[PDB]
RNA sequence: CCGAUAGUGAACCAGUACCGUGAGGGAAAGGUGAAAAGCACCCCGGAAGGGGAGUGAAAUAGAACCUGAAACCGUGUGCUUACAAGUAGUCAGAGCCCGUUAAUGGGUGAUGGCGUGCCUUUUGUAGAAUGAACCGGCGAGUUACGAUUUGAUGCAAGGUU
RNA sequence: UGAGGGUAGCGGAGAAAUUCCAAUCGAACCUGGAGAUAGCUGGUUCUCUCCGAAAUAGCUUUAGGGCUAGCCUCAAGUGAU
RNA sequence: AUGGUAGGAGAGCGUUCUAAGGGCGUUGAAGCAUGAUCGUAAGGACAUGUGGAGCGCUUAGAAGUGAGAAUGCCGGUGUGAGUAGCGAAAGACGGGUGAGAAUCCCGUCCACCGAUUGACUAAGGUUUCCAGAGGAAGGCUCGUCCGCUCUGGGUUAGUCG
């Protein structure tokens, strides 16, 4: 039994979001939330909102108890990048990269 | 530093612009070329 | 070539063999609409002069070539022609004589 | 300033093995609230 | 016959964005309909999701309904694999598998020997000679019309168009 | 030092430097002749054939280029050559 | 008895049509992209995806025919680093507002320019001016401002120019 959520086109570059995504992988949902609360990184609040969305999915739509759930998968894919011309330097380009954050949570049973 | 192109409205209407181009024959040829190309602004 | 008050049989589509009355015509894209035929289920939002909204089971338009007039004499689908009676043009039924419609 | 050869995938990822985040502290909230930073009355639910 | 790097620069917002003081230069981007029927309705965070729902003959067919592919790149799983000096392959084999459009089939990944490009240009190069990731419009042999040399014939005392 | 004027490229302007004429100047910029010409450099691919040629004298308003001979492939022929 | 960047006469395939014949196809037919077959080829007949209405085979003819480089062009795509840099100057605390404040607003203190980083008038620019409210982008943050949206807008001369 697995619930998931994705957040699409989040405006943080994927290298910066995979760093904190490596912390919560394979842990329990409660201690995952605690790890996300005690890291000062720009993407801990985004990821925490996706994780709370997936736990809400599991409780509401599949009637899983939210105290047994572990974070089964957590990953970040590249979304579409936006190209900006930096005027501040000399006419060289800057891409705003964006990402897709997927979290899936489960009770380990079948 | 001071640049090329220091704008001026009267000068711009006086060296280019419709009545100056219609006043010579080569100027009328630029307006005929620009019509024939279908330009939105002739001058 | 059919009109607003007619009684038709549908000859192609999910409703097939069904009959009905045409109720609007939309001729510039050739789509009549027949009652009881090709029912959609529209997801209609809450409007300013409405409740929250229904599944709105109404008829959708059908292409005009999937529909054939019923011969008034034999109730078979038939094509139509035009007879010229006294400067007026009437539809005839191509297996019999006239078919009369005003509604 | 320039690289002569492009670096491969394997050399890039061998360089990134120390480039990661350490796990935080977590002295737990015994009175009330969420788990707070170690030796903190942290600003979100601190009951140290 | 153009079949849309197209008879067109432009079958879409085109001599338009934009660039240039001006003469002038000059793009990209095309693509339901089965029918919007375009996620009423309803439930958790703004965006975005998860559910149901649907005209849905089929939404990983959700505004990227011309669908729609590839490769580069990814990224998260795992099976096997960790005393060294390397044109990374090739020829000599423990663990793990298991077979289609079918029969020394199909394999996968560990060891001792041996080891220099489309390439180009050169007497000679593999660079300490040149030039270079992936994809592609997409990128290098007609006739006006002649000459000369290599199949079939009116058809051979013969040649007409 | 401001405003408004003027002088234009086979030309102008120059207390003269080959200096300046829109970030350009031993002769600006744009379009056209124009696919200029390039005895030089680089490129030249989906086939796979099979088998088979290799590479110097002589002349040169022009000599790291060219032409004819040599060394050639392929096809006929004569046929002891 | 049977090699050659230059050589002759060879059998073949991708696109198109004739000019045909014969097929696979709306109980599905593709093609195309992922599959064990054919192979020196180039090029085609049976498991996923696709759709959801388009292709092959045979023989012959015609070539926008004919796809690793040209410091090739680009619809173009994407890499190679958490690196360089973030463009002169003094801020601190309290309150407030908020989903969220080194950033926004109010306060107090401190500081800087002071022949000016002050106040007017030209040229030039053309709605940036003023209120509300969300800012999906914009700003080398956030919005919780304007230089996006709506209008609510807003420019008044006998004497100024």
């Amino acid at each position: 039994m697995e619930a998931k959520a994705v957040a699409r086109t989040i405006r943080i570059a994927p290298r910066k979001v995979r760093l904190v995504l490596d912390l919560i992988r394979g842990k329990n949902a409660a201690e995952a939330i605690a790890i996300l609360k005690l890291t000062n990184k720009a993407s801990s609040p985004v990821i925490e909102k996706v994780l709370m969305s997936a736990l809400a999915n599991a409780e509401h739509n599949y009637d899983m108890n939210t105290d047994e759930l572990v974070v089964k998968e957590a990953y970040a894919n590249e979304g579409p990048t936006l190209k900006r011309f930096r005027p501040q330097g000399r006419a060289s380009a800057i891409n705003k990269r964006t990402s897709h954050i997927t979290i899936v949570v489960s009770d380990g049973k079948e | 530093v001071k640049r090329t192109y220091q704008p001026n409205k009267r000068k711009h209407s006086k060296v280019h612009g419709f009545r100056k181009r219609m006043s010579t024959k080569n100027g009328r040829k630029v307006l005929a070329r620009r019509r024939r190309k279908g330009r939105k602004v002739l001058s | 070539h059919i009109k607003k008050g007619d009684n038709v049989k549908v000859i192609a589509g999910k409703d097939k063999g069904k009959e009905g009355k045409v109720i609007a015509t939309l001729p510039k894209k050739d789509r009549v609409v027949v009652e009881g035929v090709n029912i959609m289920k529209k997801h209609q939002k809450p409007t300013q002069l409405n409740p929250e909204g229904g599944i709105l089971e109404t008829e959708a338009a059908i292409h005009v070539s999937n529909v054939q007039l019923l011969d008034p004499k034999t109730n078979e689908p038939t094509r139509v022609g035009y007879k010229f009676v006294d400067g007026k043009k009437v539809r005839i039924a191509k297996k019999s004589g006239e078919e009369i419609k005003s509604n | 300033a320039v690289p002569k050869r492009r670096t491969s995938k394997t050399r890039k990822n061998k360089r990134r093995t120390h480039f990661k985040i350490s796990v935080p502290g977590m002295t737990e909230c015994p009175n009330c609230g969420e788990y707070k930073l170690s030796h903190r009355v942290c600003k979100n639910c601190g009951s140290y």
